[PDB]
């Protein structure tokens, strides 16, 4: 626009700017990165023009610019960061880089000058006052950090030369040169007088940029008001910057007003304005410049803003000479705008007072100035219904919310009733009347003045009607085009609903058929960046759902025009159908943006069904026959294929799910039902294979597309894949409305899809989704670069067609997306239906699944296949498919599912897949396949995913205790019982072809842990299913072994379900089988570890070269392989079987090899920390967790063992803690005897049941938590194979060979287990002390962060604590923390009250708390407890 | 590659055994470095010295960055637990030769850092054995006097100087309350 031709124009310079956006503020920035490094004034011209721009990278110079020796720029520069910082905060958000530069230039010009009390007035400095009426020191320049200069004018000459002269001839201080460069040039202008006001003026920019982002004084506020009163009238700009100060200070405003004097009619600053606008309105006497008008009117404005200021111009009665305004003003755009300044003035009064405005009908003016106006345009455009000056549209919006508020407002309701018969109707008829000459957000302040008229005296709508300006509303809002924008949408219910509030409205409304016109809003492209999300944060559609909501809000107060709505609606839909049907048209991202009027005509159906939640308009819509052309928009051939995933599909998947949940109603599913199956009948040639060597459908009917660049935009180009894009649609809108927990809505779902339509189309889903594996599995192996194939042309003949391999791909990519995009629908749809299944036709529709179930696994490829692969891919995703069927989440199974997978088939398809998958097709036996060398690429990946399901399948602890068993009752039956008989069979044979071969190179130690999971199940499950083959199970424990430690030493992960598998066999077998399992443990450890013993050996002989052959043999020789295995596996066995494994450790004396191990290799360890080149032994660790553990299994027995020495074996008295009383009551008989027969079991937690309450006890805490409260409250009993433990002489070489790792930094994980080891050994002060005289302190102090671990400081610090603590400290504070505990009534996480006095102060309560230091010596605490409690 | 034990947790450690054992306190307090024993050593110094002048100071350039911190909780620890009167003797003996050097010190950010840290160790452990001793020593004259030992233009000089106000509100208030 004309912006662009002013750009093109500059694009003299100076002299058109002198008569006045990207490269134009670019050459801008140019001019400044160079003046500031004919000049001068095409900067100043450049910048007054700029300041007119950002008042509708330049920064880094215009901060230099500051440094200028004629002020005119620094004026300008200061005038432009002024329009900065009043419009946006651009210069306060800015980064410190130069903010502080710039404010800090800014504070040295704004900082005092003395003000009057030292004759440095604002009013002295503008007045001449003769040069010699000013203080001496202002011809002086004393400047500190020393500088002082008694007069500058025998040097007047050239003062940034002065300043670059007094940098050679001081040090300035760097970057503060400005603090002396504008002293300086101050001190040459206070000599005249230009320069002196333009240093003021500069000073009152920087104060009012300072204020709008110590300089602030009580004199200052007294000094501009005495510069407002200097009346040589040669000041106006600098009374214009005193005013905008004054004005940036409103942001002491009580001194404000004292000063200023607007508390009263006279006073200087009401009387100043008052001559303005007098001066205004009278052409003789002449008027006040334009800029310091603005300045008042600006300052008035923010004064009027704040409550105090407000109040003021009511006390002075400025809202008579503002109305004297708005009254008497002329036509041109400066009056204008004084006048629409002078509006926005008597809006902000009349927020608190009306009277004034009223006796001064204040009201009358406006209209009559609304009519001056409005005749004005009236001559450019005087058409009525029988360019607006920007200015002048200002004037009329602010004027027009004037009303409007006026309207809302008491003091006029007696009396509003005479507007309308005023001339304001006639004038409105021309703003409704010219949307386009008048702005849109005019004509809607227009509507909306006659809506909010209309509700406050709904009388008068028959005067309005009698006049016509409601039958101008309907033309201007209907038939004529409505003003594109989100407003004025949003707005027109709300008019209507006034337009109709008369009955003779509603008939006119009626009449001119409104929803035919207004809904075509919303299949129009004129008024799509309407219907865009504002702020891209509010929702899609968001404008349209709020006009829908409009519209219902409209219709539920006037029901008689629901039966139209739903009928405009309907023909919306099908006008969609039609757009949608032929080919002529092609949906945009001819095009046609059909996906965004999906998406804004579904987000106002939506909200006009749901608003309400009444189900009146839902019945209509249903009625009407909606529902037809609502789900044939899911089928619309020239819809993108991209449409299924997108906003659309789901916003009529959404409306779809409103209609089910608020109408109840089957239609929607029957409807989707028939056009599905409709468009499912259609693809029947997917199903039918090449019948030759041949590869896709999808990809011979694209290569027999001719040559046509894009087949995939054309519904007749590719007919297949535009039906799978509507199906996939449609299984969409399935999935959203079976999303859904309303068991009614869950019934009828059900009884749907149970029906003859329901199983017609869940039998063609299952033949499409066997047919789209196949498919998409098909195209991979063609976009995979020629490996997977066996060098055949299954394909080929058509990619030669198709085409130089991304040219064929990438016309593939969108068939393969389509293909597999739709599978994954299918598979959410089956398992939303098998949850909607669970919970008579139900089972009808499992039967159906499951029979997809079993066309999945038994699925085989037509003969044709270049490789098993296809078919092994086909199996993966049927497995992963049924996992999700079969099971929840959390693993419980589904009994009517695994009942029809059993009867029905699929169980022995499931297992005979795992003999196909080994045996290729009969052609190796299953024993032999595993290992043989020829075995598929995926076998592994398949196998993974055969045993996860197994898994899932086997374990009796979910599938016995699964929450969705059938009931108790003509139907066969379900047993889970015999399910997993028959499982556990079909799958131990399978695991025996599996057991001992090697594993996969990928895919192997899935496999492993998976096969030993199911092995653990078996065994824990046939005690409990025998209850309700086992000398196979049995001989299996007895041969597991060697098969186990070939997986631990290939690999080693799998050791913790190695563990649980022996942990079963064990607790199937006697002792006399755990003892043959921890020799034969402890012999592999014994031999791996002497061995190494004799690795280790000092290589005197030279013949290894016995440094890094040496360092490296010891970590990485297989026996140290092994090491990190057999002693993990002993350790965890060891953790479960506390103290068998305890005795057998201890008869081994296989820790005394152990010890000798870690004290042989440290002259390895520490010789690899000499050649700077460490790499630790994994093996290290599990020997320091086994010791670890070995002593505590032995500290634990010998307290248990003294403690059952005090302890009657028969109904040992457990009792629980009343806090409140303070007694240890007793539990019954049978709860007591069960507490301590399943203590003495070594069960952490025994349930129990007391008054029908449901308690549990914790002995890992001693805590019964009651289930159903939380609360936990205190336990206790009443009182009334011996493990030798770790020797002096092995804790003496364990303590070394922690300082040994400790001083070659071994690993983190290692110093961990090390330091671990040492916290229990040091307990002792005799190991602590042999410790602290290794200087171990110093290692630990030295360690870098690249050894160190998420406990270490906690630890260390527990280690020195054990170094400091000898028997004597030790005691002392053991006496402190009794007798803190005693006198303190700690609280606890048993629910002992804090500071109680009762419960927290019983010794058989504090013993509790204290076990700890109990723990930290038990003599000690003897000592103590009895000398200080 | 960094140490893993930092000098902040090193002292977080010897403010807990300082709380916990009784000797640990008087033994911290009478050991003192000797000539030359590290790089930022530059003459016979206690241990309360050196983290009162180089280890509690805020400085600009990070070495640990929660040194100050901890050092502040080292001295807070070493004067809450009792120890009868050897080591918190120690303790405010050394916070007042180490203010008294500070102050002889030139002019200086280092200066005003050392002055202001100073002030908020006084002020931590200010928040009754301690007070006593803060009277005896004439500890709130020598921060009265404060400002005589300040160039009163420095651009640091009113925020140590708000610093030492900081105690002397306190202590003034505690005694005549």
């Amino acid at each position: 626009a004309d912006c662009r031709a002013l750009i093109d124009k500059l694009k003299d310079e100076q002299l058109l700017l002198e008569l006045q956006w990207v490269d134009l503020l670019d050459r801008f920035d140019g001019i400044l990165a160079d003046a500031g490094q004919q000049l001068k004034m095409l900067l100043l011209a450049v910048l007054n023009f700029t300041a007119l721009l950002i008042e509708y990278s330049s920064i880094e110079h215009l901060t230099t610019l500051l440094a200028s020796s004629d002020m005119q720029v620094v004026l300008a520069v200061l005038n432009l960061l002024y329009v900065f910082s009043k419009r946006s905060n651009y210069i306060t958000r800015l980064g410190s880089d130069k903010r502080t530069p710039l404010l800090t230039r800014l504070q040295h010009l704004a900082e005092s000058w003395g003000g009057k009390e030292n004759g440095f007035g604002l009013a002295e400095c503008c007045r001449d006052l003769h040069m010699m009426k000013y203080p001496p020191s202002a011809t002086t320049l004393h400047f500190e950090f020393y500088i002082h200069i008694e007069q500058l004018d025998k040097i007047s000459e050239s003062p940034s030369e002065i300043m670059e002269s007094l940098t050679k001839m001081y040090s300035i201080p760097k970057d503060k040169q400005m603090l002396l460069f504008t002293h300086i040039r101050l001190a040459h202008g206070f000599s005249n007088h230009r320069k002196r006001l333009q240093a003021v003026q500069a000073r009152l920019h920087a104060i009012s940029i300072l204020v709008y982002s110590s300089i602030l004084y009580n004199g200052l506020i007294e000094e501009l008001v005495d510069v407002l009163q200097i009346t040589d009238k040669q000041l106006m700009e600098i009374k214009a910057a005193s005013l905008r100060t004054l004005t940036s200070i409103v942001h002491k405003l009580s001194s404000i007003i004292d000063c200023t004097g607007t508390a009263s009619y006279h006073g200087f600053l009401p009387v100043l304005v008052r001559n303005c606008i007098q001066a205004m309105i009278d052409p003789s006497m002449d008027p006040y410049p334009h800029q310091f008008a603005t300045a008042l009117f600006s300052f008035l404005y923010h004064l009027a803003s704040y409550d105090a200021g407000g109040e003021a111009l009511v006390s002075c009665g400025m809202m008579e000479a503002l109305l004297k305004v708005i009254k008497f003003l002329g036509d041109e755009q400066d009056q204008i705008t004084f006048v629409t300044r002078a509006v926005r003035v008597v809006d902000l009064i009349t927020n608190l007072d009306m009277a004034a405005f009223q006796s001064h009908s204040g009201l009358s003016i406006f209209i009559y100035r609304l009519e001056h106006e409005v005749d004005l345009c009236r001559k450019e455009c005087p058409f009525v219904i029988k360019q607006c000056i920007p200015q002048r549209a200002a004037l009329l919006k602010s004027m027009l919310n004037f009303l409007k508020k006026a309207i809302q407002d008491p003091a006029f309701s007696d009396g509003i009733r005479h507007v309308m018969d005023g001339s304001l109707p006639t004038s409105l008829k021309h703003i409704i009347s010219n949307a386009e000459y008048y702005g849109p957000s005019l004509f809607l302040l227009a509507t909306e003045v006659v809506t909010v008229f209309v509700f406050q005296e709904p009388s008068l709508l028959s005067s309005l009607q009698d006049n016509g300006l409601t039958d101008v509303m309907l033309h201007a809002l209907l038939i004529k085009d409505v003003p594109a924008t989100r407003e004025v949408l949003g707005s027109l219910p709300n008019v209507f609903s006034a337009l109709c509030l008369n009955a003779r409205g509603l008939q006119s409304f009626v009449q001119c058929q409104p929803f035919e016109r207004l809904f075509k809003v919303l299949l129009s492209p004129d008024y799509l960046p309407a219907m865009r999300r504002r702020r891209s944060s509010d929702p899609l559609g968001d404008t349209a759902s709020n006009l829908g909501s409009a519209v219902d809000e409209l219709m539920r107060h006037q029901p008689t025009l629901k039966t139209d709505a739903t009928t405009a609606i309907i023909k919306l839909l099908e006008e969609i159908c039609n757009l949608g049907r032929d080919p002529k048209y092609i949906c945009q991202k001819i095009p046609i943006p059909l996906m965004d009027y999906i998406l804004n005509v579904m987000k106002f159906v939506e909200s006009i069904l749901s608003n309400n939640t009444t189900d009146d308009h839902c019945q209509e819509f249903v009625n009407q026959k909606g529902l037809l052309p609502l789900v044939t928009i899911l089928g619309l051939p020239n819809l993108p294929i991209d449409f299924p995933t997108s906003a659309a599909c789901q916003a009529v998947a959404g409306v779809c799910k409103s209609i089910l949940t608020l109408s109840h109603e089957p239609k929607v599913l029957q409807e989707g039902l028939l056009q599905l199956d409709s468009i499912l009948s259609s693809l029947e040639p997917l199903h039918r294979p090449i019948e030759s060597p041949g590869g896709s459908v999808l990809l011979r009917e694209l290569a027999c597309a001719g040559n046509v660049a894009d087949a995939t935009l054309s519904a007749q180009a590719t007919p297949l894949l535009h039906a799978l894009t509507a199906a996939h649609a449609y299984i969409m809108m399935f999935v959203h409305t079976c999303r859904v927990g309303q068991s009614e809505i869950r019934s009828i779902s059900v009884n749907q899809w149970g029906s003859q339509l329901g199983l017609s189309v869940l039998s063609k889903l299952s033949q499409l989704y066997c047919s789209l594996v196949w498919e998409s599995t098909v195209l991979l192996s063609l976009c995979t670069p020629n490996s997977l194939p066996s060098g055949c042309e299954f394909g080929q003949a058509d990619m030669q067609k198709l085409v130089a391999m991304a040219a064929r791909i990438k016309q593939i990519k969108p068939l393969l997306s389509a293909s597999s995009r739709l599978g994954r629908a299918l598979a959410e749809l089956f398992g939303l239906l098998v949850k909607l299944c669970v919970g008579p036709a139900a089972r009808s529709t499992a039967s159906a699944l499951t029979k997809l179930l079993t066309k999945g696994l038994s699925w085989q490829p037509p003969p044709y296949t270049p490789t098993p692969r296809f078919r092994l891919t086909f199996f993966i995703c049927s497995v992963g498919f049924t996992s999700p069927m079969l099971f929840d989440e959390r693993k419980y199974p589904y009994h009517l599912m695994l009942q029809k997978f059993l009867c029905s088939g699929g169980h022995n398809a499931l297992f005979e897949t795992f003999n196909w998958a080994l045996s290729m097709g009969g052609k190796v036996p299953v024993s032999e396949g595993l290992e043989h060398s020829d075995l598929p690429d995926g076998t592994g990946e398949f196998l993974d995913a055969w045993l996860m399901l197994v898994e899932k399948m086997v374990n009796p602890t979910t599938v016995l205790e699964s929450p969705h068993s059938l009931p108790a009752k003509n139907f066969p039956q379900f047993s889970a019982l015999r399910f997993l008989v028959v499982t556990q069979k079909a799958a131990f044979t399978c695991i025996k072809n599996l057991w001992n071969r090697k594993p996969l190179k990928v895919y192997g130690g899935r496999m492993a842990e998976s096969m030993l999971a199911i092995l653990c199940h078996i065994l824990r499950g046939e005690p409990v299913i025998r209850e309700r083959e086992q000398d196979e199970l049995h001989t299996f424990t007895d041969t597991m072994l060697p098969g186990c430690f070939h997986l631990l030493d290939e690999l080693p992960d799998t050791v913790y379900r190695v563990c649980d598998l022996i942990m079963t066999a064990i607790k199937r077998n006697g002792a006399d089988y755990r003892d043959m399992i921890l020799k034969q443990v402890v012999n592999q450890v014994w031999e791996a570890a002497d061995v190494l013993i004799k690795a280790a050996l000092p290589l005197t002989t030279s013949d290894t070269k016995t440094v890094s052959e040496w360092i490296s043999q010891m970590a990485t020789l297989p026996q140290a392989s092994n090491l990190a295995t057999r002693i993990l596996l002993l350790t965890l066995l060891f953790e479960e079987l506390k103290l068998p494994c305890a005795w057998v450790v201890e008869s081994s004396g296989i820790l005394n090899v152990l010890i000798k191990l870690l004290e042989v290799v440290q002259p390895c360890l520490q010789a690899a920390k000499e050649q700077k080149e460490v790499q630790t032994p994994k093996w290290i660790t599990p020997v320091l967790l086994l010791i670890d553990f070995y002593e505590k299994t032995a500290i634990s027995s010998k307290r248990r063992a003294q403690m059952t020495k005090y302890l009657q074996s028969n109904s040992n008295n457990w009792r629980w803690f009343d806090d409140r009383s303070g007694r240890w009551c007793s539990y019954s008989a049978s709860n007591n005897s069960t507490i301590d027969s399943a203590w003495k079991s070594g069960e952490t937690s025994v349930r129990f049941t007391a008054g029908r309450r449901r308690y549990t006890v914790q002995f890992t805490t001693m805590v019964q938590v009651n289930e159903e409260t939380g609360n936990r409250r205190p336990v206790m009993l009443t009182l009334l194979i011996l493990i030798q433990g770790l020797t002096e002489d092995m804790v003496t070489v364990l303590i070394r060979a922690c300082v040994s790792m400790l001083g070659v930094p071994v690993d983190p994980d290692t110093l961990h287990a090390t330091l671990r080891l040492c916290l229990r050994l040091t307990r002792d002060h005799k190991y602590a002390m042999m410790f602290a005289e290794l200087k171990s302190t110093r290692m630990i102090l030295n360690l870098t962060q690249s050894s160190g671990f998420n406990g270490f400081t906690p630890l260390v610090t527990l280690l020195l604590r054990h170094i400091i603590e000898d028997p004597c400290t030790l005691r002392h504070t053991m006496e402190k923390v009794v007798r803190s505990a005693a006198t303190s009534g700690a609280g606890s996480t048993t629910s002992g009250v804090v500071s109680g006095s009762l419960g927290s102060r019983e010794i058989n309560y504090i013993l509790r708390v204290l076990g700890p230091a109990a723990c930290r010596n038990p003599d000690i605490f003897t000592e103590v407890a009895n000398c200080c409690i | 590659s960094k140490p893993l034990m930092p000098t902040s947790t090193i002292l977080r450690l010897l403010a807990e055994l300082v709380r916990s054992y009784v000797g640990i306190a008087t033994l911290i307090a009478n050991y003192s470095y000797t000539v030359g024993q590290s790089e930022l050593i530059k003459e016979d110094c206690s241990v309360l010295a050196f983290v009162l002048d180089h280890l509690l100071p805020h400085t600009q350039n990070a070495e640990d960055k929660d040194t100050p911190a901890l050092a502040r909780l080292f001295l807070a620890s070493l004067a809450a637990a009792g120890s009868g009167t050897d080591a918190q003797v120690a303790l405010v003996n050394e916070v007042k030769a180490a203010l008294g050097r500070a102050l002889a010190m030139a002019e200086s950010t280092e200066k005003h850092a050392r002055l202001q840290a100073v002030m908020c160790i006084i002020s931590t452990i200010m928040e009754n054995n301690i007070i006593r001793l803060f009277l005896k020593k004439g500890l709130v004259n020598d921060l009265a006097r404060v400002p005589h030992s300040l160039d009163l233009s420095s651009p640091n000089m009113a925020n140590t100087v708000n610093a030492a106000l900081k105690p002397l509100e306190t202590l003034s208030r505690i005694v005549n309350q």
